[PDB]
Parts: C-alpha cells; structure tokens; sequence
RNA sequence: GAAAGAAUUAAAUUAAUAUAAUGGUAUAACUGUGCGAUAAUUGUAACACAAACGAGUGAAACAAGUACGUAAGUAUGGCA
RNA sequence: AUUGAAAAAAAUAAUAUAUAUUAUAUAUAUUAAUUAUAAAUUGAAAUAUGUUUAAUUGAAUAUAUUUUAGUAAUAGAUAAAAAUAUGUACAGUAAAAUUGUAAGGAAAACAAUAAUAACUUUCUC
C-alpha cells in the first residue's frame, strides 16, 4: 500500500480535509458527502449504487500499478526520466486529483497543491494547456504581437500580470484587455509559473514589457518602446510571485514607465516577455550577466537584438492594451512626462 | 438510473386481463400533495415515475430453469472427460 | 400586382419613416432601424392596414 | 380528429420516442465524481492490458508459424506446398457453436454422422 | 457583404488552438460523451459480450492461422497512374483515372497478429415502398427496427423522383440503424439462434453476395420478422410487418476472410464462391 | 391521398443537453430448443421465454447429430418397403 | 509491438452555387449547426475604374446606432 | 434550520447577497434546474379518513384530496432527403462509377471502395 505511506513521498499527495479522506475510503456507503455543505440537500442526495467496493477495487488495482512504478523509480539516475516515473505512479491516486482539481491552481496552498511535487506540476501544465495557453497565443497572434516584437513563442510558463498597487482592487489581468491609464498608472506585478523541470537555484529570468505601437513621424511608421525591463529574477515553483519584495534596485534594468498612449495615435499593444537566462555549467550558484545600460534604449528597442546579444528563450508571455483616456495626462503629469502629443483624426 | 420509463401504455391494452397482472405486481410511486414536507424533494412524476430514481418493473407454460455450469466431472475431477470444464478451453495430452 | 410597396412609421414618434416592398399577402412587417430624429434603433411598423394570407398558429401547447 | 390506426401509429412512436419518459440528470458529489473516475480509469487500463495480452499472444504464435514453415521449405518441399495452399472457402464447422450463457441438458455428443 | 474571397491567414507559433474551448457558449458540449458529467453521458460496458469474447478466445487464432501465407507480399490496388513525361503537356496534367475502374481501389494486405479479421459493424437498412402512400408504414418500421435491435433507428427519406414507381422526393420511408459493439454482436447472435432457424427452407448467405473488400449482405422478408423474439412475443401487436437489407461490415482485407469470420459465428454459406 | 400524420412543432434541443436514448430493457432468459440458457436484454416484459424451432434442433446448423402428417394420422389404423412392394407392378407405363 | 489522437499527402470544385452563360469557389463563395433576424441601418464619402453628357461601378476613411463573436473582428443585402 | 444515515474551509462556473474602482472586480453562502408549458363524465397511481379480515402490519374495499395519462418523431453543433435564399460564430465535404443486398428490375434505399512516413498520448515485450 504505497499510497498510504507518507515517509517518503510528500505530504501535499494526501488530501488534507479528514471528512473528505474518510468519505473517499470507507467499507459501505454509510456516510454523506462532505461536498454538499446542507442538510436537506445531503438527505435528499443519492449516490449511484455499488460505487465503494469497485472503486476500492480500482484503488487497489492502481496503488499496486504505482508501487510497480517505484520500484522503477528510484532505481533510475537522470532527472526528467525519474520525474516522468514518479508522475505516471502517482498521476491515477485519486488523493492527488481531488486536490488538483478542485482547489485553486493559481494561488496554489503549498501543503494542498504543491508544484515543487512532478506529479502536480504536471496537472498543472496540462491544465494551462486545456484553455489559458490556447487563449495566450491566440490573443498573441490576432493582435500582431509575435511577429512585431517578436518572431515566435513556444509557451513553456503560465505568466499571469496584476496592477494591485494603482487602484486598489485585484484581478488578474486577461490576455489582450483594454486598461484605463488609472489602471495602468503604477507597475505591474508578474506570477511566471513554471512546469517543465528546471534548476530552481541556478536558473534566473528576465522579464520586458515592450510597446511596439508608438508613433515615430520621421519613419512615418512605429517604433518599439521598452516600458519595463527587470534582470536576474530568481523563480521557484511555489514562490513565483515577481513583486517589489523580491527584485531589488540592481534587477532593473528601466524601471516602469506607464502607458500613456497619445489622442489618435491608436490602440497601443503592451506585450510582456518573459525569458528564462543561459544556464553555464561547472559554476555553483546562480549565474548573472551584466547589461550595458548606455547601449540599450528605451525610446527606441531593439527586442530581438537584445535577445540575441544576452542569448535569451523566451518562454512565457502576456498582452494588455491601452488607448488614450482623460486620465493620461494626468498620469504624464504624475510622472513628469511631458504635455503628450495630439495627431489628426484622420489618417491620411 | 438513466434508463427511460416502460411504457406500459404499449405492451399492455387499457381495460384488459394481462394489464391487470401486471398493474397487480407493480407498485406505484408517491404523489406531491400540499400541505406536506417531502424531505427527499418533491415527486417529479411522468408516466407514473420518480423521474429523480431508476424505476424497478417486476413481472408450454414452465418456469425457464438453467443447469448448473459446474459438471458432475468437475465435482469427480475427472481428467479424462470432455464435460468437466464448461467455461474454459481444454486440450488433449 | 404581385409585389407591393408599404411605409415603415417609426415607432418613436419622430415622424420618420421608411419605404420597403412586401409579397401581397406577406405578414405584417415590423423591422428595427435607425431613426436619425431619435439617433437611435427604434421599431417601425406599417402605418397603413392590409390583408395578409392567414397561416395557422402553430401550436406547441400538445392539443387534443 | 384521429383514426384508431393513426392513433396507434402514434402509441408505436411514442415507445421509441423521448417525449416525458426520461429520468433526471445523474449528478454526483466531487468525491463520488472522483471515485467514478478512478473505477472508469482503471477499468480502461485493465482493458488495455488485456489486448496487449491476446495481441502479443497472437504475434507470438504468428512468429512459431513463420518459424514452422521456413522450416518445412527447408526440409521437405511437398509438404511446405501442402501447408501452403490458398483456404478461400474455409468454413469453420457448424458443431463449434457459440458458447451459451448456461450449458444443454446434453452437454457433449459421443456419437456423430 | 464587401466580398466572398475566402482566404485562410497564415499564423506565427505552432500551439494547436482549439476555438470551441476558448468560448463560454456550450459548457456542458465541453465534456466528452463517453464523461459522466455530460448530459450525452451512456454506460457503454454494461456486461460481457459473448461473440466477441468466443471471437476472442477460440475464432482470431484460427483466422490467424487460415490466413497465414507463407512470405506473402502486399498486393496494390488499382491507384491512378501517372503521365509519362514524354510531352510538354503532361506538365501539370491530372493522373489517369485507374485500369479498369473510375475509383481508386485499396491495397490488399497479408493477415498477421494486428490485421485479424473481424466484426465492424452492421446496418439494418429497411426501405418500405407502400410508405409512397401511408407515411403511418414508415414510422411502423422504424419501431419494428428498434424492437429488434434496442437501438435508435434512423428515418430514411427519398432521396431521388421518379414517375414509373410513384415515387416523390424528400418523403420518409422506412429506416436504417447502425448497430457496433455489444448491440450488434447480440442481434448477430439471434440472427444466428432464433431467427435463420425458422426458415423453412433457406441453404444461407450466398458465397457470391458481398463487396469486393470485407463487406457481406443479405436479406429477411416480412415473414421472417415474425420469427424475432420481440415481435415474436406478440403476433397481435404486429399486423403489417417489414422485410429489411442487413449490410455487415468487416474489417476483413478480402471477401472470402469475411465469409470465413461469419461462418465462424454461425453462418451458413452454400453457393458456388467467386 | 398520401396518409400522413402532420407534424408539431419541434422541440428544440439545446447543444450539450441532448441525451441518449436509454430505453427500457429486461434481462431475459431464452432457453433453446434443448436446456441451453441464455441471457439477452430485450424490451419486450418477458423474464422467460422457452424456444421451439431453434439452430439447436435444426439439423442446417448440426449434421452430424403438415399434409403427409395429417395423412399419416388418419391412415394410421391400416399402417400403410413391402406395402411399396406390393403396390408397385412396372409393366404398365 | 498494439490502441487512440492529431493529422498530413494524393485526388477533387466533374456535385453544389435562388436563376442564363462565363469566370470564381474545398483556404470553400458549397453544405450543416448555435445565436440572431441585425448591416435588406443613418449623415459626410475622398480616391479610383469606367466614361461625350445623363448615368453606371469598386470604395478607404470620419461620425450615430445595431447584431453576432472569448477575442481578433465581421456585416451599409445576396460569389460576381 | 427541523428530518435520514452513523468546530469548519481551501477550484471553475452558475445563482443569492454585499461592497471595491472614472477596472463587468472581489468577498461570503449554496450547488438548483436540464426537455417542460392551459384544457380530460372514461384509464392508472399516491396520500388521508373509515369499515372488514390474519394493540400490530399486511390484504381487501368506500369516500375525499391530489398526482399522473393530451401518449407525436430532432437526443447530434445534426453536415448533400426536403424545409428561412440577407448577418454573424463554429464545423464539415461533394459527385460519379464500381461490388453487393428482401420485394428491387437500366432506373427506388442502405452499405462499402486512395496512402500512413514522421509526431503526441496511452498500454505492452
Ligand atoms: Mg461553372
Ligand atoms: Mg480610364
Ligand atoms: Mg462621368
Ligand atoms: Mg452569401
Ligand atoms: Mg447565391
């Protein structure tokens, strides 16, 4: 009976709630479901019949399958084949996919759905591949982000942004919306969740929120704008929350610059990137890497140079967009940026 | 639980001899009726069926008896027999 | 005559109408559009009255 | 308004019919939903075990026959040609009936033609 | 309307975007059929299959066998051949259409451990042509089917016009239902046991009928409906009654493998084969 | 002149609520021509049917194991081979 | 080695397109289905095509409102 | 909430209530409905109140109060039978010819008829 054993394996598998744990494993269909919270509601609720001995049966039939597999498991050497060993044991415990399922994915409690365990982070990316990433890359791709900024993506880290500290009410911010510059007026706050196996010590991440769609009247065209640039972040599966708290002074390569879209000149697409840093071998510890601060620009951005110069991935991204309102010239002011331009109606 | 109501309205005649049987072997299921607490929700009857429970139906002339699937072999252990396992394929050695 | 025109009254009493073209016994025609007195979608309906080819109404209630 | 024919046309479409026959839906409790899904689950992959059985079975006895006549081809040509002969019209005999739910009053027959 | 030119924009990532889940509109069409939380939700492996549990046990392994050729090569199909390039016209030419056929034909495949030959499916095709009058007929066959089968029948209509038979078209007549699985393999079972039986005279399926490749047919009048068990029940229920067409579908490479398998079942077979 | 049962308004079925047809079936018994019992679901309320005329009796489905019978009935007395040899001079023809 | 999925390749526009004939159409303009029934709406329409004038045709954009769509967007009657 | 059975909570989504913000958000509570809709001196069922049989429950029967039976097709995002011919959203592919099959025949209906290299997941040697 591997599944009941907790010496070894973590203690985010079991399923916290007691009444939901003894509901799930109990010798006859005694007692009432936990989930349905009233009493007329649990007495008049009939669960199909049968369902306890076959269900113990299954149980049974998938921990040996489990245990089979860890047999397996620990014998193996290299990493991510011992991560997929340990995930195809544990992915069928009805425990793990009771917690997975029906708790919070993105504010994660560690002790009920912990993405440092392979078998959760797994459910986790498989989720995010269901809808959110889908959505993602369609917002990206409808709007014109990839290949403005930048050629492709290949998603590998669900990255979610907030603007808690502007306005003061919380909502995660959905791919490709249109924000007031209230709104947007102080920085934003990142979550880069990450399911693939990696180096939590060493590995280290930049994060650039870029604006292609400001208007250059020499060109006749737009050039890029880098509104927020932050270097060497340290993620970890659980602790993934990028905020003024973690990133110190030294992280920031430009510090936010808020959108502040001139009268006319459009709808103006902030897409952030979020790179993961090339990993050097034979060096403990994480490994940083300097910018040149003179070099690179902000008024005027090459992202895909700058990529190629630092040796970036970009792994994860997300897109919000914003338009003038009333309230930007205040947000200008606020910051000291100048009046702010006004183009004709038309373009002619 | 999923399956349909029977419908009896078909297979048995309205005002007829083998309907009656039938109708006598079968019990019906409570009505709604005000002025009372149904705490298991109030009937929602179709047909003459809890539609929020599976419906059970109870039903020469000679009641059909099947033989027994374990043989007199079998009970002998018989080696040299054809008739001592029914369920299972044997092989001559 | 087989195809004859109606006038559309705005049903925001602007006074603004609009002209279509209906079959002779075609039901009565009811669209919302545009009435730029109002600046908004509005109801028309015919002003004048005429005959129209009787359908039964279809009954959804099971009769009989 | 409706002949007895019609109306019995109309009984006959009702029994196949959906029309106020049909139950509730079947809705469950997380936890009930959970174990439905551990018993669907394990299920599947017991039925996949079992055709992964009888496929290697049958790959392992198509593996003796092929062994068996490279074997004949080698030794004795004739009876490799025996062997080997097209069986278009083959046709499994009548006395290998499909097994019954519970066996005849006479289980096996000793005597024949 | 500006235009009708229909033009499929080229896309930037190789991320598979399913539309139907980035919508809110169908919540409960998000669910497979075969997941309990769907309301199209059906418990498909009520109880043990019996022909295809003998298919499994006894008949695949004796297929098997039959069907071993020894270093048997596959044999194409009729395919549409391609223009020698001996002229400037044959350029951007379509290819001849195959030899002897308009249709391009499949290719022929040894029989090992996967390719067994077995049971598809059957289809139940049951066209009433006196339901040209009475559509009540129609309607009467479509339940006869369901009786028979358990399963929900599907309403044929005239496809074609015609003024020899008086025939008119889009108007219902008779019914079909595709039966697979456990349905199936059970009316197979009484095809074989109650019904066939009580045919006074019938030898059995011709060798020559079927297709070319895996597809056997044949046919029951309307007195041999009367034979079935739950029209057999009640002769009284039954006054008018429907022959019906049973199109069986195999996975069979060739005709003959598909005779072999049926007979294997309980089929007989007695004409001169092809 | 075309018999017709005119249609209602269909009921609209909404996407994702459609569900499957799940009719009513009872598990009957169908005893064969000899003991052989089977089980088959059927829809028909009928828990046990015994069969006269099956393939376990008709010898198409085993070889190796009503005029002329009215006549046989009432010419039974006289019993009617050397009845052939008797009744059978082949001279005229 | 097997099952399932995603599909790709080949072929096809000979069917079908409310309607002639021609061009186009599977990336469908063809067909099915949900919602809807709105854009078979309101003021300014540049610029083109065509063009003796009178007319005719395609139409960006600006402004008011509407319908569908998660969105991107699409709709100022109909593949022309 | 009372009733049955033998401290709590940690998704999405919906519903109810509240408030945050020149942000259709958040908090708490709960998981309803899901193929129905008027009209039935006649069928069927339940419950209540009586009476008789073997305090008791079953069984039978009378009245009252209800409930069911109006029996009608699509069950699938349906996809070349017929039907809403303009919008939008999602999805799919036709035809011919050939081989067959109960009446069926050149001509009614149904079935079948090009290729899987590589890729992902699952089970397995
Ligand atoms: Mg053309
Ligand atoms: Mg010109
Ligand atoms: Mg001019
Ligand atoms: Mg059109
Ligand atoms: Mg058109």
């Amino acid at each position: 009976h591997i599944w009941s054993d907790f010496t070894t394996r973590p203690s985010s598998l079991s399923i916290q709630s007691s009444k939901v744990k003894n509901y799930l494993f109990q010798k006859k269909a005694s007692l009432d479901p936990p989930s349905i919270s009233r009493r007329s509601n649990r007495i008049k609720y009939s669960p199909p019949e049968h369902i306890d001995e076959i269900f113990r049966m299954s149980y049974d039939f998938l921990e040996q399958r489990s245990s089979k597999f860890y047999e397996l498991a620990n014998k193996t050497k290299n990493p991510l084949k011992k991560d997929a060993l340990l995930i195809k044991a544990e992915i069928n415990n009805p425990e793990v996919q009771y917690n997975f399922q029906f708790n919070n994915k993105l504010n994660n409690v560690k002790d009920i759905i912990d993405y440092d365990v392979p078998v959760y982070r797994h459910l986790g990316k498989q989720h995010w591949e269901s809808y959110g990433q889908m959505l993602l890359m369609q917002r990206l791709e409808t709007l014109a982000a990839i290949p403005d900024t930048l050629p492709t993506l290949v998603p590998r880290a669900e990255v979610n942004i907030k603007f808690p500290f502007s306005t003061g009410v919380n909502k995660w911010i959905e791919p490709g919306e249109f924000l007031s510059s209230n709104v947007t007026s102080m920085r934003p706050i990142f979550k880069i969740q990450e399911y693939e196996l990696v180096n939590v010590e060493k590995q280290l991440y930049t994060v650039l929120i870029v604006n292609p769609d400001v208007p250059d009247l020499s060109n006749d065209s737009f050039k890029t704008a880098l509104c927020y640039g932050l270097v060497n972040i340290n993620l970890t599966y659980n602790d993934n929350l990028i905020d003024p708290r973690k990133f110190h002074s030294s992280n920031i390569i430009a510090d936010y610059l808020p959108p502040v879209p001139e009268k006319n000149a459009g709808k103006q697409r902030f897409v952030v990137w979020v790179f993961r840093q090339p990993l050097i071998e034979d060096k403990q510890g994480p490994n940083m890497l300097e910018i040149d601060r003179k070099e690179l620009s902000r008024d005027d951005f090459d992202i895909r140079q700058f990529t190629k110069k630092y040796n970036l991935t970009a792994i994860g991204a997300h897109i919000w967009r914003s338009e003038w309102d009333a309230k930007v010239a205040a947000v200008r002011e606020k910051y000291g940026l100048p009046p702010g331009r006004v183009f004709s109606r038309v373009r002619r | 639980r999923l399956m349909w109501t029977f419908p009896a309205y078909f297979y048995f005649k309205k005002g007829t001899v083998a309907e009656h049987k039938f109708l006598s072997l079968q019990k019906g299921p409570i009505s709604k009726k005000n002025g009372i607490w149904f705490p298991r929700g109030i009937p929602d009857i179709k047909h003459g069926r809890e539609r929020s429970t599976k419906q059970e139906v109870k039903l020469v002339n000679r009641p059909v008896i099947p033989n027994d699937r374990i043989t007199e072999a079998d009970r002998s252990n018989d080696m040299k027999s054809l008739e001592r396992q029914l369920s299972r394929t044997l092989y001559l050695l | 005559s087989k195809n004859s025109v109606i006038k559309l009254l705005s049903t925001a009493a602007s006074g603004y109408s609009r002209y279509i073209s209906i079959k002779k016994g075609a039901p009565l025609v009811t669209q919302v559009r545009y009435d730029p007195v109002v600046k908004r979608h509005v109801l028309f309906k015919e002003a004048k009255k005429r005959k129209v080819a009787e359908r039964k109404p279809l009954d959804f209630l099971r009769t009989a | 308004s409706l002949s007895p024919l019609a109306q019995r046309v109309v009984t006959q479409l009702s029994v196949m019919s959906a029309s106020r026959k049909q139950p509730k839906l079947l809705k469950l409790a997380r936890e009930d939903l959970i174990k439905h899904q551990t018993i669907e689950k394990c299920w599947s992959i017991y039925q996949q075990q079992q055709r992964e059985r009888r496929n290697l079975q049958l790959e392992l006895q198509y593996k003796s026959i092929e062994r068996s006549m490279n074997l004949l081809q080698e030794l004795s040509p004739r009876l490799f040609e025996a062997a080997n002969a097209s069986e278009k019209g083959k046709r499994f005999p009548m006395e290998m009936k499909v097994p019954t739910d519970f066996p005849p009053n006479t289980l096996w027959h000793y005597n024949f033609r | 309307p500006k235009s009708a030119c229909s033009l499929v924009k080229p896309v930037h990532h190789l991320v598979k975007i399913d539309k139907s889940k980035l919508s809110p509109r169908f919540p409960e069409l998000k669910y497979d059929k075969s997941d309990i939380r769907s309301p199209g939700f059906k418990p498909k492996d009520t109880h043990a299959d019996r022909l295809n549990d003998h298919y499994l046990n006894t008949l695949q392994s004796d297929l098997l066998l039959i069907n071993y050729s020894h270093n048997a090569a596959v044999v194409k199909g009729l395919k549409q051949r391609a223009w020698s390039g001996d002229s400037p016209y044959h350029l951007n030419r379509p290819p001849k259409n195959p030899r002897g056929s308009k249709a391009q034909l499949p290719d022929i495949h040894p029989i090992k451990w996967s390719n067994i030959p077995g049971l598809e499916s059957v289809v139940i095709n049951c066209f009433v042509r006196e339901a040209r009058e009475n559509q009540l007929l129609a309607i009467t066959a479509a339940l006869q089917l369901q009786q028979i089968t358990g399963c929900k029948p599907h309403p044929i209509f005239s496809k074609n016009d015609v003024p020899t038979w008086k025939l008119r078209k889009g108007h219902q007549m008779g019914a079909k239902v595709e039966l697979k699985g456990k349905e199936m393999s059970q009316f197979l079972s009484t095809l074989t046991e109650i019904v066939l039986p009580r045919i006074r005279e019938y030898k059995g399926i011709s060798n020559q009928s079927g297709n070319r490749f895996g597809g056997i047919s044949f046919g029951l009048t309307a007195e041999d409906i009367k034979f079935f068990p739950e029209i057999d029940a009640n002769q009284d229920s039954w006054p008018k009654t429907f022959g019906m067409h049973i199109n069986i579908n195999t996975s069979a490479q060739l005709d003959y493998q598909a005779r072999t398998l049926l007979s294997g079942f309980q089929f007989p077979f007695f004409g001169e084969e092809k | 002149t075309r018999i017709t049962l005119p249609r209602r308004p269909a009921k609209k079925i909404q996407l994702g609520k459609s569900r499957p047809a799940i009719y009513h079936q009872f598990n009957v018994k169908m005893e064969l021509s000899d003991g052989s019992v089977v089980i088959r679901r059927s829809q028909y309320p009928k828990g046990e049917i015994r069969l006269i005329q099956d393939q376990r009796n008709n010898p198409l489905w085993n070889p190796s194991r009503g005029s002329l019978d009215r006549f046989n009935k009432r010419y039974s007395s006289l019993f009617s081979t050397v009845e052939l040899s008797e009744e059978n001079k082949k001279k005229t023809q």
